DNA sequence: ACGCACGAAGACCAAGTCAATGCTTAGTCTAA
């Protein structure tokens, strides 16, 4: 894929809705998704209505969405996508840890679009940058865009393992949260900072907040084992 | 046509960036806050963000970027997770409501959305000593630094104060300015490091969706 | 154009910090386990560098007030106290969507992101205040850049600079006011008391034979009111400094900051309105290194210009204006 | 008579943390 828009005609394969415009001026990109709309698509003028929050987030003033992301803002759309990965054969629920765990140490290789809400439901579907490769990562977390690479926690894991190797009580290194929220996320705890030498310390303070967010759903006492997440695209098209 | 080492540093703490913080787009902002000094809030900011003192780079198939490489990030202390709210004062709001100040006909206020939202959001604080490395004018460049008084970004709430800045000329083996977004088909040769391919703009702005390309991002820069 | 306000605080200043922190009787932040534990809401506190102690740099935490609450509270001073009354005066109503973005800078009005022209932009941009605070629909970038309020204390030699250090304190500036909620019932003493309750003594009785019951269910393994814990505030009397800029400023946009930091004084800081925290009273006001705070509030022969300017503004400020800007 | 009000609803996994700062010892005479 290439935008984020594609995962409709690619994985879904929803044909476009009925009633909609037809493009015939000079094109301007899609206030979404960003993607072209060229002389002869289909768009409709933007209706997001008063209870739309991400108007930071739009790609431009065009007022046009193009018809897939008129699929992709319906409910069941944002619903469905709340917790999905989105790759080239179907789409993929990583909401259990299990499946973060396997998503940010044994990334698919193929480009893929990775989702998460930080509330009941978000606008997640348009604001995923793609994945060109797994080496770096980039997931959207509610109005944050999030940048994790693997090797940098496989590397945070070993450090953490190597600090609680000892100790018969487990204690992480550095302080983290699931809701990326906490005071002291990022920060490096007791242990860490009286247990640890000066590269490691050095490393965990220099990572990004991305690489913090996905090492709180991954490094625990009991580190989950990877797991492959579900296919999720039959559900979402069954309930649209 | 110079070598060049830029590092600021900073009064206050700055946010740190998600992506790359390039020397280049610094650079743009800066002279299109000069020209619209001397011209005004109606330019074209388009029209003036490549008039900087860089050579560029040019690949095979014509893709150019800057010779500025992307602000290296060494902290003095770990990042402070910030949180910002935002909220319209309910009871303020009925007041207005009642006197005919606003034109409201709904009964009550929604503050999971609409107008009346209450949201938390969070960006990281760090305490860090810019530095990088670029191709250009040392009389110039530090010229454009001289009028920058914030880095990063949330300089509306006043994030990442400069203390000062130091433009020196250094020898070229100590480290290139490769350190940004190059093409999809730079050349290897002058390449620092392991580079990722990712989608991100080669000019500024750099935040515009619509300009985002593949191309290769340094992945100890990241 | 800089603008440096000193800011004595006659109240302890309230910013609650995030975090569900907890605190013992005799004052230990974090007890251990063994101790009892109550909850603490701290103030805001940012990590910063100084010399402490004769280091060479150590991160010790700052209690200060976040930049957005500074911005929040100047732009509420100004359309409470100068915007809101002009606008009635000629008796203008405003949207949902032209209110959420004077106030809040909401784009929730015409969140479908409006192109703006450039002739529009350079009259938008001039507007007395929705210059100053972008946002709205078209969510320009605002003229005004308002910084922290960092007290004036030792480990902010390195933010605030050695112009003041006259002022400085140093030592902690933390203190911790500890708070009670108690129930009305358990304090009736008569029947009298009990007259204005509909249930006389029966529903004092019910009352308190739930309570009992809950309180004994609750130790074996519903809320009452009873209550006790504490919150953190920055000690009364120390001086805080803050710096505002203004980029590209008109006359209209120095004028009505100079409005507003004339009747700054009457509005609070932070939180803690119950408390009455966070009164305070403006020391001194430098303009480009220029002091201009009189006795009777920003005045002077150098600053008649930008009142004369806000004054004429407000004189033709129409509510047509506010629309445009929104959008709506 | 399109615009706005207002409930129901649909995603639903889920840990480990919560200090960040202590430090010593008597010469000057050159304005009333
Ligand atoms: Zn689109």
């Amino acid at each position: 894929m290439r935008y984020p828009s594609d995962v409709v005609d690619q994985v879904f394969k929803l044909p476009p809705d009925k009633g909609l415009l037809t493009w015939d001026n000079d094109p301007v990109a899609c206030s979404h998704c960003a993607r072209p709309i060229e002389k002869g698509d289909l768009y409709s003028p933007s209706s997001v209505g008063a209870f739309f929050s991400d108007t930071r987030n739009l790609a431009s003033t065009s007022r046009s969405i193009c018809w897939r992301c008129l699929i992709l803002r319906k409910k069941q759309m944002l619903n469905g996508l709340s917790y999905a990965l989105i790759t080239q054969d179907g789409v993929f629920q990583i909401s259990k840890d299990t499946n973060k765990a396997w998503l940010f140490t044994t990334p698919p290789p193929a480009p893929f679009f990775v989702m998460h809400s930080s509330s009941t439901m978000q606008h997640l579907c348009w604001r995923t940058p793609v994945t060109l490769d797994n080496r770096l990562i980039k997931v959207r977390y509610g109005n944050n865009l999030f940048v994790v690479r693997p090797e940098a926690i496989r590397e945070a894991l070993e450090i953490a393992d190597r600090m609680n190797e000892g100790q018969k009580k487990w204690q992480a290194p550095i302080f983290l949260d699931r809701k990326a929220a906490d005071s002291g996320h990022g920060a490096l705890t007791k242990a860490g900072r009286e247990h640890l030498s000066a590269a490691d310390q050095e490393f965990l303070l220099n990572i990004t907040p991305g690489e913090r967010w996905a090492l709180a759903y991954i490094m625990h006492s009991k580190r989950p084992q990877p797991e492959e997440p579900e296919c999720i695209t039959s559900k979402i098209l069954e309930k649209l | 046509m110079d070598f060049l080492k830029v590092t600021i540093n900073l009064g206050s703490p700055m946010v740190e960036p998600g992506d790359l913080f390039h020397l280049d787009a610094l650079l743009g902002a800066l002279r299109v806050s000069e020209v619209r000094a001397e011209l005004g809030d109606g330019i074209n900011p388009r029209d003036h963000h490549y008039d900087l003192p860089l050579e560029q780079y040019r690949s095979r198939s014509g893709q150019w970027v800057f010779k500025a490489s992307a602000f290296h990030i060494n902290k003095g202390a770990a990042s402070q997770n910030w949180m910002q709210t935002s909220r319209i004062n309910t009871a303020e709001a009925a007041r207005h409501r009642s006197e005919g100040f606003l034109l409201l006909r709904a009964a009550k206020p929604n503050p999971a959305g609409g107008p009346f939202k209450n949201s938390l959001y969070h960006y990281p604080l760090v305490w860090a000593t810019l530095t990088a490395y670029c191709v250009g004018d040392q009389a110039r460049i530090a010229d454009l630094l001289s009028q920058c008084r914030q880095i990063g970004g949330r300089r509306g709430v006043g994030c990442g104060r400069v203390a000062g800045f130091s433009v020196e000329v250094v020898p070229e083996v100590e480290c290139t300015w490769a350190l940004r977004a190059m093409p999809d088909d730079s050349e290897q040769s002058i390449l620092c490091g392991e580079y990722a391919l990712a989608m991100s703009a080669l000019q500024s702005p750099y935040w515009d969706r619509s300009l985002h390309k593949p191309a290769l991002v340094p992945t100890s820069l990241a | 154009m800089q603008i440096e306000v000193l800011i004595r605080n006659i109240t302890p200043i309230f910013s609650a910090a995030p975090g569900s922190y907890y605190v013992s009787l005799d004052g230990t932040i974090n007890p251990p386990q063994g101790a009892s534990r109550f909850p603490l809401t701290r103030a805001r506190t940012m990590t910063v560098v100084a010399e402490t102690g004769d280091g060479v740099a150590k991160a010790v935490p700052l209690p200060i007030v976040p930049g957005n609450t500074m911005r929040n509270l100047l732009r509420r001073t100004m359309l409470k106290d100068v915007i809101e009354p002009a606008l009635r005066d000629k008796s203008a109503q405003l949207s949902i969507g032209a209110y959420a973005t004077a106030y809040a800078g909401n784009s929730s009005g015409n969140p479908d992101g409006v192109p703006s022209s450039f002739d529009e932009i350079v009259t938008m941009r001039a507007h007395p205040f929705l210059g100053l605070f972008g946002g709205g629909p078209r969510m320009l970038q605002g003229r005004l850049m308002v910084d922290s309020l960092y007290p004036i204390h030792q480990f902010s030699q390195r933010i605030i600079g050695s112009d003041y250090i006259n002022d400085s304190i140093k030592g902690g500036i933390t203190e911790i006011v500890w708070t009670r909620r108690n129930d009305p019932i358990l304090q009736l003493g008569s029947p009298d008391d009990a007259a204005v309750i509909e249930g006389g003594a029966q529903a004092a009785n019910d009352w308190i034979t739930s309570l009992l019951a809950t309180t004994k269910a609750k130790k074996g393994k519903g809320r009452g009111l009873k209550a006790f814990n504490a919150h953190e505030v920055v000690i009364a009397g120390v001086k805080w400094l803050w710096r505002i800029n203004v980029d590209r400023p008109s006359e209209s946009q120095i004028g009505l900051i100079l409005l507003a930091l004339n009747k700054l004084a009457n509005q609070r800081i932070a939180g803690g309105h119950a408390k009455d925290y966070g009164r305070f009273v403006i020391e001194d006001v430098i303009l480009d290194g220029e002091s201009v705070w009189t006795p009777s509030g920003v005045s002077g022969q150098a600053t008649e210009q930008f009142f004369d300017a806000i004054a004429e503004a407000l004189d033709g400020m129409t509510s047509s204006e506010f629309e445009q800007f929104a959008a709506s």
